[PDB]
RNA sequence: CUAGAUCUAGCAGUGGCGCCCGAACAGGGACUUGA
């Protein structure tokens, strides 16, 4: 065993950031897993001798019951991330996102088998809480490769390389990218070969007795959502107003806007109930404008050192929609998707995405309160990693951006 | 005896050294406790070579004897590292309904811990003699925690030979107790005595074990029921700012029982005030409200303790003027406890979105306290509720919840269309001032004609947006479709807000209430949209240059 | 180390009521330059 040294950023301070409520039922389960846990040897109870802390929670995900548990380290990721970005980085191929479909996995148990530098498991603190202050949180120390982290896997890779050659070397049309605990895998034939081909690699990695016992996902159907207009005849000065509106908001974000021809019938003021049949120059107009937002952003690029931003709205009935982007107005990918499972789901998704294209967790920016999120997101999760996130208010403008 | 924690100091630091004057009274005084810590086998004194300083200052308490002794660690504590903190306090309501209560105070607790030797050098106790604390001292940062943590790892093989018994611990009680006859309790507690002076503590046989209801920083903790210390109230005319900082500390701690209990009036004399000395009149307003609360505080009452296996309901009673309320009972008129929400998070805002912030805030506090959500009964239909959450541009969920038939009730007074409607008219409405002398002027205009303006006076392009819309309205009929060139009138008509603090917004939303119906658009300046352009035109005499 | 008229005093850890400053986002307004 080499358990390779590793700190956080230069002269940086661990992480020391609270813990948010819980429940009792999940508390219970929490601490019945943690003693076996304990028991197994992966763990050490201690003192208040590190101010270090990490949030922690369960959960109760897909295809079980059981009450699975995670660590939250945003911090700890976003202090170290220097670490794993040049002392151990990995390549982000682009061309699994064409495949016909994929199949996400989960490996996060295997990490268990290695140990850790014994200098750098004092940042790994995460206290369980308690109800009603009845007794202090029982501490406790990742001695092993914890999850929910990107510095474990970027170290085990090493091993990992070998432990999938004998796989990819039988079958090289197969991609496969390891981003997290969760792994991932390119398939471009027939679903049935694919899942085969899924169980061959589940025998595989328990070949050598490293036992590692959505569901599946589809990138080739996903495409840039256009941005549609209304199509019709009889134009109100309403909707006049609102289409207006929404082309001098579009056009700090498409360059390429004009709303000359429609800026002449405004020039007569009215009421908002009557109806104007436009002439050839404002049709001209919308057939110009119809299209030039048709056409796709074209100057547009993905920086892998800056950071990402995607917001995300709501419409109603479930319209739910999404955007990402890196500065403003610079817009890289749309969608849609048809009230906190919603949510939940969503962000779950264009993570997802975001993943399987870009291969980074973006930074989320959710139309909601925060304690009420902060509560009542756990309860409906599902996978393993944990992104960033912030609120903001929203305006009447994104809103306009679809129904 | 226990495990002593190591303890470091900060990076590239050491000792604070230091050289105050001292009485003469006082000296006997710190010699006997001085000689009673050390004869006793706490204490040493080794300050020949040490050269470190920690002064000394002592001061009479509370339930005169004289002046003890205390430590000074204020330049120590910010030189030692930061350490972890876990005790940031329980509730009564938040306890179970056991039979056999008791207490085990302890004594010297603090000086019943030695410390590490490596760090015992810094603790230098200069008055000369010297006597470096070789256990927990007082003042230092991470007393508490050592303590606490000691205190758990030594309990832990108890509480692994008793499981079924409960322990509430705390800085120095140890709330026990259980559903068991006294024989077999008492059997128990000598049992804990035993295994507790294992480890060199200290427990008598006539403390305040039969001497309770005890007194629990502020509390009564009965064998079937519980309620705050007895809070009382004064009876006079005059009211300082003291006096009612004072007042308004005791309501709220005593609220948390007591249900139906008011601030805001009482609260909103703070504003500008800000002196110790300067009176203030009781308004008729919190004149009422403080009569009402003595009222309504002339009668006991007493809470309960949960029961794991019963689940816990909860309820709103709402009275106006956001002075939401709550309660908790199990059963029909078993109160567990109350609270009170009046937060303003912004003066715009609305009923329910105040009720949402307060049965999240309710959520959060049972599972802080009791460790899950209760059912709630809310005065509120489902299919508002539905329709509200429904068109709004967030995501306001609540767990299961039903309907309550006890006015006052809640209700949107107004409701906003989505699409113009005939027989209406448009009003192409704008208002802007000046950066100095904000004389803004805003007006109206219709199809027929029928226009006129009027002039502000200091006030901002926001609120002068707001007067012109204000000024619109007072003279347009029952439906319409208003424009505007700004997002703050938008956003603050399509919340809803039912209330605020600018009297503005609260005359803007009781002039439209009357009104039937009502529509509302947004339409961008710097293009000629319109009757925008024009207006603006028109109000530009002597406004922008 | 600080406060009060050379003399005297002034201590910290927790939960609340009430105020001030800094950081980030949103809206608004001006100075220089060019088309």
């Amino acid at each position: 065993i080499e358990t390779v040294p590793v700190k956080l950023k230069p002269g940086m301070d661990g992480p020391k950031v609270k813990q948010w409520p819980l429940t009792e039922e999940k508390i219970k389960a929490l601490v019945e897993i943690c003693t076996e846990m304990e028991k197994e040897g992966k763990i050490s109870k201690i003192g208040p001798e590190n101010p270090y802390n990490t949030p922690v929670f369960a959960i109760k995900k897909k295809d079980s019951t059981k009450w699975r548990k995670l660590v939250d380290f945003r911090e700890l990721n976003k202090r170290t991330q220097d670490f794993w970005e040049v002392q151990l980085g990995i390549p982000h191929p682009a061309g699994l996102k064409k495949k016909k479909s994929v199949t996400v996995l989960d490996v996060g148990d295997a990490y268990f088998s290695v140990p850790l530098d014994e200098d750098f498991r004092k940042y790994t603190a995460f206290t369980i809480p308690s109800i009603n202050n009845e007794t202090p949180g029982i501490r406790y120390q990742y001695n092993v490769l914890p999850q929910g982290w990107k510095g474990s896997p970027a170290i085990f890779q090493s091993s990992m390389t070998k432990i999938l050659e004998p796989f990819k070397k039988q079958n090289p049309d197969i991609v496969i990218y390891q981003y997290m605990d969760d792994l991932y895998v390119g398939s471009d034939l027939e679903i049935g070969q694919h899942r085969t081909k899924i169980e061959e690699l589940r025998q595989h990695l328990l070949r050598w007795g490293l036992t590692t016992p959505g569901y599946e996902l589809h990138p080739d159907k996903w495409t840039v959502q256009p941005i549609v207009l209304p199509e019709k005849d009889s134009w109100t000065v309403n909707d006049i107003q609102k289409l207006v509106g929404k082309l001098n908001w579009a056009s700090q974000i498409y360059p390429g806007i004009k709303v000359r021809q429609l800026s002449k019938l405004l020039r007569g003021t009215k009421a908002l109930t009557e109806v104007i049949p436009l002439t050839e120059e404002a049709e001209l107009e919308l057939a110009e404008n119809r299209e030039i937002l048709k056409e796709p952003v074209h100057g547009v690029y993905y920086d892998p050192s800056k950071d990402l931003i995607a917001e995300i709205q709501k419409q109603g009935q479930g319209q739910w929609t999404y955007q990402i982007y890196q500065e403003p107005f610079k817009n890289l990918k749309t969608g849609k998707y048809a009230d906190v499972k919603q949510l939940t789901e969503a962000v779950q998704k264009i993570t997802t995405e975001s993943i399987v294209i870009w291969g980074k967790t973006p930074k989320f920016k959710l139309p909601i309160q925060k304690e009420t999120w902060e509560t009542w997101w756990t309860e409906y999760w599902q996978a393993t990693w944990i992104p960033e996130w912030e609120f903001v208010n929203t305006p009447p403008l994104v809103k306009l951006w679809y129904q | 005896p226990i495990e002593t924690v190591p303890v470091k100091l900060k990076p590239g630091m050491d000792g604070p050294k230091v050289k105050w004057p001292l009485t003469e009274e006082k000296i006997k005084a710190l010699v006997e406790i001085c000689t009673e810590m050390e004869k006793e086998g706490k204490i040493s004194k080794i300050g020949p070579e040490n050269p470190y300083n920690t002064p000394v200052f002592a001061i009479k308490k509370k339930d005169s004897t004289k002046w003890r002794k205390l430590v000074d660690f204020r330049e120590l504590n910010k030189r030692t590292q930061d350490f972890w903190e876990v005790q940031l306090i329980p509730h009564p309501a938040g306890l179970k309904k056991k039979k056999s209560v008791t207490v085990l105070d302890v004594g010297d607790a603090y000086f019943s811990v030695p410390l590490d030797e490596d760090f015992r050098k810094y603790t230098a106790f200069t008055i000369g003699i010297r006597y470096q604390y070789n256990v927990l001292p007082q003042g230092w940062k991470g007393s508490p925690a050592i303590f606490q943590s000691s205190m758990t790892k030594i309990l832990e093989p108890f509480k692994k030979q008793n499981p079924d018994i409960v322990i509430y611990q705390y800085m120095d009680d140890l709330y026990v107790g259980s559903d068991l006859e006294i024989g077999q309790h008492r059997t128990k507690i000598e049992e804990l005595r035993q295994h507790l002076l294992r480890w060199g503590l200290t427990t008598p046989d006539k403390k305040h074990q039969k001497e309770p209801p005890f007194l629990w920083m502020g509390y009564e903790l009965h064998p079937d029921k519980w309620t705050v210390q007895p809070i009382v109230l004064p009876e006079k005319d005059s009211w300082t700012v003291n006096d009612i900082c004072k007042l308004v500390g005791k309501l709220n701690w005593a609220s948390q029982i007591y249900p139906g209990i008011k601030v805001r009036q009482l609260s909103k004399l703070l504003r500008g005030t800000k002196a110790l000395t300067e009176v203030i009149p009781l308004t008729e307003e919190a004149e009422l409200e403080l009569a009402e609360n003595r009222e309504i505080l002339k009668e006991p009452v007493h809470g309960v303790y949960y029961d794991p296996s019963k689940d816990l309901i909860a309820e709103i009673q709402k009275q106006g003027q956001g002075q939401w309320t709550y309660q908790i009972y199990q059963e029909p008129f078993k109160n567990l406890k109350t609270g009170k929400y009046a937060r303003m998070r912004g003066a715009h805002t609305n009923d329910v979105k105040q009720l949402t912030e307060a049965v999240q805030k309710i959520t959060t506090e049972s599972i802080v306290i009791w460790g899950k959500t209760p059912k709630f009964k809310l005065p509120i239909q489902k299919e508002t509720w539905e329709t509200w959450w429904t068109e709004y541009w967030q995501a306001t969920w609540i767990p299961e919840w039903e309907f309550v038939n006890t006015p006052p009730l809640v209700k949107l007074w107004y409701q906003l269309e989505k699409e113009p409607i005939v027989g209406a008219e448009t009003f192409y409405v704008d208002g802007a001032a000046n950066r100095e002398t904000k004389l803004g002027k805003a007006g109206y205009v219709t199809n027929k004609g029928r226009q006129k303006v009027v002039p502000l006076t200091n006030t901002t392009n926001q609120k002068t947006q707001l007067q012109a819309i204000y000024l619109a309205l007072q003279d347009s009929g029952l439906e319409v479709n208003i424009v505007t060139d700004s997002q703050y009138a938008l956003g603050i008509i399509q919340a809803q807000p039912d209330k605020s603090e600018s009297e503005l917004v609260n005359q803007i939303i009781e002039q439209l209430i009357k009104k039937e119906k009502v529509y509302l658009a947004w339409v961008p300046a710097h293009k000629g949209i319109g009757g925008n352009e024009q207006v603006d035109k028109l109000v530009s005499a002597g406004i922008r240059k």
